[PDB]
């Protein structure tokens, strides 16, 4: 229901490759020097660049797990209404590289998320089934 | 012209001439 | 490049 | 032998109505319904107008095997909307759009 | 074809030119009567008979204008050039070595040579109509085919099949997908 | 390093992590004295042969 | 079979509207698999397309003969004028929705031949049939109701 | 061989196959022409007498 | 358009497949890879026209 | 019909090679696949 | 209102249009209608008397099927199978026969219009064989010499296109929309560029160009398509349309109805 | 082997067209395909059928009855 | 009929019009195609008999053939040129047909799944559409070169509870694979399980397909003017290296290594040289080709072609052979009447340096006429040898 993470990020870099609607995304926190996300994005939906400032969250839930999909009715309460872009997905891997900076693995249906920092900032997010949020 | 030499083309006109004057199975005519 | 047909009237012509 | 006559190829055969709507088990207020001697000139037409309801939450529909005139059909509503009712709904909505389509028709060919 | 490399025109040419040519359509046009025949050629010794052995000690060039004359689409075949000089004879078409089956492949030069050996195979099984007087003929298990159709892609040797005349099989209009997994 | 063998051990495991959901930078409750006899306990369940001879 | 040895029986037949359509309203009358080419590499079967489908258009017939000066974009850019697609592809739609395929389709027509193995002479089943004389095991042959 | 090694049968039929994505691994499309002709015997029981009696 | 080059048999039409032999009257000169005594063989098979 | 008017036969080095000789006297292509392979030939 | 036409272009037998403002289902669903499910009239049974040709009866006869007949007042007969008639019916079927006899000494061709109704028309409209060329003669049916004879009867039954193609009310359907694709619902495989290689649809013209360097209306629909009926000839092109429109108005009507059964 | 009726593809009606398509060649010796033209076959799943027909009921013909 | 699964008991499903039908991943244990091929079915007489059809020869049950412990039948067809396809990152799918995809799966809950993107426009990726027919608890990882939790090249396979996480789906995955996909499934939830995986997997895959379509065309055999022009150097280099090694020999300087005559070993860099030369120049095709070309598409799913074929189509038929050497003198010296005598080169002695794609030229042709003939009558052997043996 909350945020389990957010941040600011900067495109640090934008790799297109090889595909016609997905790319790459480098981004790097101006907030912590530490915290550097790769993640696949579809550009037909976000068209990105160099330095693009993002804000970024993760929202385990909407509300403001044995539920079937259903459209959205009419201005439901629900977020991303402060937001542009959303994924639905499940991490698959937490990976603890180094000191307490910590890296974690989601996957969109396809759509990969590399998300690393330090254990403080990332303890509230364990595996759960979470959303993504975008805007700016 | 007609002491030109010829072009590849032209053979047909030889190969029909060939066909009209044997015909495909000769030999066992023959 | 393909067949041809019409070339005939030409020997009338060459006659 | 095998090969049937074609008025039980449209019109319906004897006995059994042309539609089975059979009580679903995996979602409540939802339904299958077997359409008999028709395929997807009605199908998929029947199906795209049902997407329309708002208060419809799964429509789709599938031939069997290429060899009958039949074809599946599952509709889900939101509860408190049965789906017979929820598809009488659909089917006045294209008639009504075909009813007009045709008097709209009709004036541009009668004003030449 | 016989090469005559002796020629005034300081290189090897062929013994048959444009004035036969230009006579043997007109035998074929006729339908005054004077019949100038392919044997007047063998007559005239502009083309010879070759057997086997014969050809062991001949030097056969490719394509006669290709070749005999001294000396870019890259579509185009590569070829091999006339760098030799002492020919004696140049095939008369070279689409010729195939035999009856065969010459009914259009661009069998553009297939992989083992197929080509199945449509002769199976070209000998194919439903058409095999004679004008099969209302006649009391044969047994004859087939005759609704409306035949002449191919499109002909081949230059087909015309000498009278296949025009009696065609075995219809141009259908074909559409390579993956439908319908069927 | 490869070579074709009955039952396979490395999908077992997975399916025991993702069946229990191996709540990781945690303390096992094992004990090694359970380990090792487990596995020499386990070890005398293979059984090939029925026999109970010698030679068996 | 067609003229490259690409023999093959009829899968099923499909009505005229299921049939997919491009958009000038034709619909192909027989439809091949293109697992079939790459394996086989029969080229010509591909080009013979080509080129005919030229022929039809132009009023020309296709000179295939086996060993010309014909390239391919002879035919290609040949085609480009009337019209098509200078590979011979063209835009179809599926007949059952009637939505644009997402991809394109090798079209145009093809000589076809049908072969005498027709299915009504090749199916017989038995059950309890005549037996032979000397080892009254079954009798062989289906136009004698074999086994 | 021709006889004791290798027989013909009855309760057999041959014809031409072709794809069907649309059945289930295990199955075979046959032709209702074969089917109205071969046949396997079954029992009279009670769970199946009329349906069999039916069938009669 | 028939040719002919067939004949009928009691009304059946029949063909004589061309054969197929080596030449008569004419030298070969065979080896043997056999350990037999006759490492080379110059068979000829003559005949009269 | 035409092709086996033209057909030619052989009893049983090896034959069924496509020998260099053959070229443009028998045809390189039409030869029945099987036990007949290269003993039957065309012109 | 709701769905919108548009006549651009209308012949004799052919009629082109654009239909807008309308599902892609529908559009595709009424083409489906127009080719197949439409009542029309061919010819069903014969019965050779006389037959001299150097054609197979069958032959002839399939042929024979394959005539359009003028079926404007089609829905004025009764499906062949609801009659309780002895195999037929004057409101039922139109009995038609031929007689052709080679008297010439050149060959006598034997067109359609040599066919005759032979039964009662209640003043219908139907069965007269259609005349589509200019020349009067029908479609050459078989050629005949001197002393060859062919007596027949055909029965023309009221069908539909599903069952056999003979009853076609309809040729070839041209139907596209999005000319431009701005609807991304195609990838054009190219070499180089798919603008210099695929050309331009015929009516790219009639919808505004790509406009591009925008992004692409993900959430816009498809409307706006541009078919084309050509009529076979049994029945004007704006009936094929109407038509068509009416059958696919009964179908669901008869859903509808059929749901009434409880 | 004469005239098919109704183009397998598309199906307009093509007997008619023959005996004119015949005329204008040895009348007006028009090419084909500018012949079809003239003619109205302006699509091709037609404008093969006249094109590649053979005409065998005529060499039929010529058997005495 | 050579194998224990060449014969397998079915269950009857009662059709139309007379043909033989069966499901299309069990060609493969039959050698069985479409090309007019019949089969032969038999039916059992009495109970004790019907079972041991039903509880030995299943067609489930002979999933895993013993023959080489993996799994004789796969999702062969363009269902896997299909699939992969499916997989693709860039692949989507609207909510009005996901709705269809997923009332195909006959086994399926009844729940839709949340689409992998929202927020416009909800979307999906066929990759969990895929992974509703693979059914729970299946775990599976495979790690290929440059594989990484990452993927940047989506090689490799991961799935987690039946839900594809990475990865691109294709033979090495699905097909008749020794680890493959289809051998978990059977392990893991038994074979009987794996019969509806294949009722799954095909009418998804094939009813998507048939609203995607795929096609080939001429245009997947042409070769960029670049790489054609590249082509024609790679051929030329290896004349080079054939006409030096010529003359060395004529020099008498060439030195045969021990164990072969001078000629021997001149021969063997001959042909390697012509083999190296068209491998190469296959792989600039290869290469070059863009991903949109279909015979790539189905080469890199591999439900058919491979390397070699789109080389011989689009760069160059290669070096023909007999007897696993070159084309000898059949007459005096030389290959044809239509060369001198003493011609060694790789044109005369019958390598092909044109493709398929635009011909060969008739020298060029006939050979090739002799090495597919060699196939033939080999082919033919075999069928006498290895039959009779396995007897
Ligand atoms: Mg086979
Ligand atoms: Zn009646
Ligand atoms: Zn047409």
């Amino acid at each position: 229901s909350n945020t389990l993470f957010d941040d600011i990020f900067q495109v640090s870099e934008v790799d297109p490759g090889r595909y016609n609607k997905v790319c790459r995304i480098e981004a790097a926190s101006t907030t912590q020097d530490q915290c550097k996300l790769t993640l696949d994005i579809n550009v037909e939906l976000f068209p990105v660049a160099a330095q693009d400032s993002l804000t970024v969250t993760i929202a385990s839930s909407l509300n403001l797990a044995t539920r079937s999909w259903r459209p959205p009715q009419a201005g439901d309460r629900s977020l991303a209404d402060d937001y542009d872009y959303v994924m639905y997905g499940t991490a698959y891997k937490f990976e603890e590289v180094s000191k307490d900076l910590i890296a974690v693995y989601y996957s969109f249906g396809g759509l990969l998320m590399r998300l690393e920092g330090n254990y403080r900032n990332l303890n509230n997010l364990k595996q759960e089934n979470a959303y993504l949020l975008i805007r700016r | 012209d007609e002491s030109a030499p010829i072009t590849a083309e032209d053979s047909w006109a030889v190969i029909s001439a060939f066909f009209r004057e044997k015909g495909l199975v000769s030999q066992q005519l023959d | 490049f393909i067949k041809r047909d019409r070339m005939r009237r030409n020997f009338l012509r060459m006659r | 032998m095998n090969a049937p006559d074609r008025f039980e190829l449209f019109l319906l055969g004897e006995g059994e109505s042309k539609l089975k709507i059979d009580p679903d088990t995996k979602a409540p207020n939802a339904v299958v319904i077997t359409f008999e001697k028709e395929d997807h000139t009605l199908g998929n037409l029947i199906r795209a107008e049902l997407l329309n309801d708002r208060k419809v939450l799964f429509a789709a529909y599938k031939v069997e095997h290429p060899f009958f005139a039949r074809f599946k059909l599952r509709i889900q509503t939101t509860e408190g909307y049965d789906p017979k009712d929820a598809l009488k709904n659909a089917c006045n909505s294209i008639i009504n759009k075909l009813g007009a389509l045709k008097t709209n028709f009709e004036t541009e060919w009668n004003l030449q | 074809f016989i090469v005559e490399d002796d020629e005034s025109l300081g290189h090897k040419e062929l013994k048959v030119r444009k004035g036969h040519i230009a006579k043997l359509m007109a035998t074929e046009y006729q339908d005054d009567v004077e019949e100038y025949t392919w044997s007047s050629l063998l007559n005239e010794g502009l083309v010879e008979y070759i057997d086997a052995e014969e050809e062991e000690s001949i030097l056969i060039a490719m394509q006669p204008e290709d070749l005999e004359p001294a000396e870019v689409d890259p579509a185009k075949r590569i070829r091999v050039s006339h760098h030799a000089t002492t020919f004696t004879h140049c095939e008369i078409h070279p689409s010729m070595i195939l035999g009856v089956a065969a010459s009914i492949i259009p661009f069998p030069d553009h297939n992989q040579s083992p197929r080509n050996t199945y449509q002769s195979a199976m070209g000998k099984q194919a439903m058409g109509v095999f004679l004008t007087n099969y209302n006649v003929r009391m044969d047994t298990m004859a087939n005759i085919l609704y409306y035949p159709q002449k191919p499109l892609g002909t081949t230059r040797a087909m015309e000498y099949l009278k296949f025009r005349e009696l065609p075995a099989g219809q141009n259908a209009i074909v559409a390579i997908a993956c439908y319908s997994g069927y | 390093a490869n070579w074709p063998l009955p039952v396979n051990i490395r999908r077992i495991i997975q399916n025991a992590q993702q069946t229990f959901h191996i709540d990781h930078t945690k303390p096992s409750d094992l004990t090694i004295k359970d380990i090792v006899l487990g596995v020499k306990d386990l070890q005398e369940n293979l059984l090939v042969l029925r026999g109970k001879n010698e030679i068996i | 079979a067609s003229r490259h040895g690409q023999k093959g029986t009829i899968g099923i037949t499909y009505r005229r509207e299921d049939m997919p359509f491009t958009a000038e309203g034709i619909v192909p009358d027989l439809i091949i698999n293109p697992h079939a080419i790459p394996s086989r590499m029969t080229v010509a079967h591909l080009i013979e397309c080509l080129l005919s489908k030229v022929a039809a258009l132009s009023g020309n017939e296709g000179d295939a003969s086996p060993f010309t000066d014909i390239t391919v974009e002879g035919i290609s850019k040949l085609l480009r004028e009337h019209g098509y697609q200078s590979r011979g592809f063209e835009v179809m739609y599926n007949g059952h929705t009637g939505k644009k395929l997402m991809a394109q389709i090798f079209f145009g027509p093809t000589y076809y031949q049908r072969l005498r193995h027709m299915v009504d002479d090749k199916i017989h089943a038995r059950a309890r049939g005549p037996m032979q004389v000397l080892t009254r095991q079954p009798v062989e042959g289906r136009s004698r109701d074999g086994g | 061989r021709g006889n004791l090694m290798g027989k013909r049968v009855d309760f057999s039929a041959r014809t031409v196959i072709s794809g069907d994505p649309n059945l289930e691994l295990d199955q075979v499309g046959v032709p209702k022409s074969i089917a109205k002709t071969l046949t396997y015997p079954e029992v009279v029981t009670p769970y199946n007498i009329d349906r069999l009696t039916q069938l009669v | 358009f028939d040719m002919g080059g067939y004949f009928i048999i009691n009304g059946s039409e029949k063909v004589l497949i061309a054969q197929e032999r080596s030449a008569g009257n004419i030298v070969q000169v065979f080896k043997k890879a056999a350990p037999s005594p006759i490492s080379h063989v110059a068979e000829i098979r003559s005949a009269l026209e | 019909t035409l092709s086996h008017l033209r057909r030619t036969n052989t009893p049983i080095a090896k034959p069924r090679q496509l020998h260099n000789t053959h070229w443009g006297l028998v045809c390189p292509a039409e030869t029945p696949e099987g036990q007949a392979c290269g003993l039957v030939k065309n012109l | 209102e709701g769905p919108q036409v548009k006549i651009r272009e209308a012949s004799k037998d052919n009629v082109d249009f654009i239909l807008s403002n309308v599902d892609l289902a529908m559009a595709n669903s009424l083409r489906r209608v127009m080719i197949a499910e439409i009542p029309t009239l061919a010819i069903d049974s014969v019965e050779v008397e006389t037959n001299t040709t150097v054609l197979a009866d069958e032959f002839i006869a399939h042929r024979l099927g394959l005539i359009p007949l003028q079926s404007m007042d089609i829905e004025q007969l009764e499906y062949s199978r609801d009659c309780f008639c002895e195999d037929h019916c004057d409101k039922c079927s139109v009995v038609l026969t031929l007689q052709a006899f080679g008297e010439s000494e050149s060959t006598t061709n034997v067109y359609s219009k040599d066919l005759v109704i032979v039964s009662n028309l209640m003043g219908r409209n139907i069965g007269h064989p259609i005349i589509q060329d200019k020349e009067g003669n029908g479609v050459l049916i078989c050629k005949l010499r001197k002393g060859q004879e062919l007596k027949l009867t055909c029965v023309a039954k009221k069908g539909i296109a599903k069952e056999h193609a003979k009853w076609g009310p309809a040729a070839a359907i041209e139907f596209e929309y999005d000319p431009w694709n701005k609807l991304k619902h195609t990838d054009y495989w190219y070499e180089q560029d798919s603008a210099k290689e695929w050309p331009q649809s015929k009516n790219c013209e009639y919808e505004d160009p790509p406009n591009e360097g925008d992004p692409f209306d993900y959430k816009a629909q498809a409307d706006t398509f541009y078919m084309n009926v050509e009529s076979v000839g049994s029945i004007p092109v704006d009936q094929v349309v109407v038509r068509g429109i009416d059958t696919l108005q009964k179908k669901v009507a008869s859903i509808l109805l059929a749901l009434t059964q409880m | 082997m004469i005239v098919p009726v109704r183009c397998f593809s598309c199906g307009k009606v093509v007997g008619d067209k023959w005996e004119s398509y015949l005329n204008l060649l040895q009348e007006d010796e028009l090419d084909e395909g500018t012949a079809l033209s003239r003619l109205g076959l302006k699509r091709y799943c037609c404008r093969r059928m006249i094109l590649t027909h053979v005409d065998l009921i005529e060499k039929f013909l010529r058997y005495n009855p | 009929s050579l194998h224990k699964m060449s014969m397998m008991a079915h269950r009857v499903k009662v059709i139309p019009y007379s043909t033989f039908r069966l499901n299309l991943s069990v060609t493969s244990p039959y050698n069985a195609d479409f090309d007019g091929d019949e089969m032969n079915l038999h039916v059992p007489q009495s109970e004790e008999t019907r079972a041991e059809l039903s509880q030995l020869c299943a067609v489930p049950l002979q999933i895993v053939s013993p023959q080489s412990n993996k799994p004789c039948m796969g999702i062969v067809q363009d269902t896997l040129c299909g699939i992969r396809k499916l997989t693709l990152r860039d692949t989507f799918i609207e909510l009005d047909q996901v709705l269809n995809m997923l009332y195909w799966v006959p086994d399926w809950d009844g729940v839709i799944p949340t689409p992998a993107i929202i927020k416009p426009k909800p979307l999906w990726s066929g990759k969990q559409i895929l992974s509703v027919a693979i059914p729970n608890g299946i775990h599976l990882q495979r790690f290929d070169e440059g594989t990484t939790l990452l993927s940047p090249k989506d090689n490799g396979m991961l799935i987690i509870d039946g839900q594809i996480i990475f990865g691109v789906v294709e033979k090495k995955t699905v097909g008749s694979s020794n680890g493959g996909l289809i051998h978990v499934v059977t392990r893991e939830k038994g074979p009987q399980v794996c019969a509806k995986l294949f009722g799954n997997i095909q009418k998804v895959v094939n009813f998507w397909l048939l609203h995607n379509g795929f096609s080939t065309g001429i245009g997947d055999t042409i070769a960029d003017g670049p790489t054609m022009r590249e082509i024609t150097e790679t051929i030329a280099e290896a004349k080079k290296k054939v006409l030096d090694v010529t003359k060395e020999a004529q020099a008498n300087l060439l030195t045969a290594k021990h164990g072969m005559t001078l000629r021997e070993s001149f021969e063997d860099n001959v042909v390697r040289f012509l083999n190296e030369a068209r491998d190469k120049a296959g792989r600039l095709a290869e290469v070059n080709l863009k991903d949109l070309n279909n015979v790539k598409q189905m080469v890199m799913a591999g439900s058919k072609g491979s390397f070699i074929n789109i080389a011989q189509m689009s760069a160059c038929v290669g070096q023909q052979s007999v007897e696993g050497k070159r084309i000898a003198f059949g007459f005096v010296d030389r290959t044809l009447p239509h060369f001198s005598k003493d011609d060694y080169s790789p044109e005369s002695k019958g390598f092909v340096e044109n493709s398929y794609l635009r011909g060969l030229t008739p020298q060029e042709f006939f050979f090739h006429a002799m090495g597919g003939r060699e196939g033939l009558i080999d082919t033919a052997v075999k069928t006498a040898e290895t039959g009779y043996i396995q007897r």
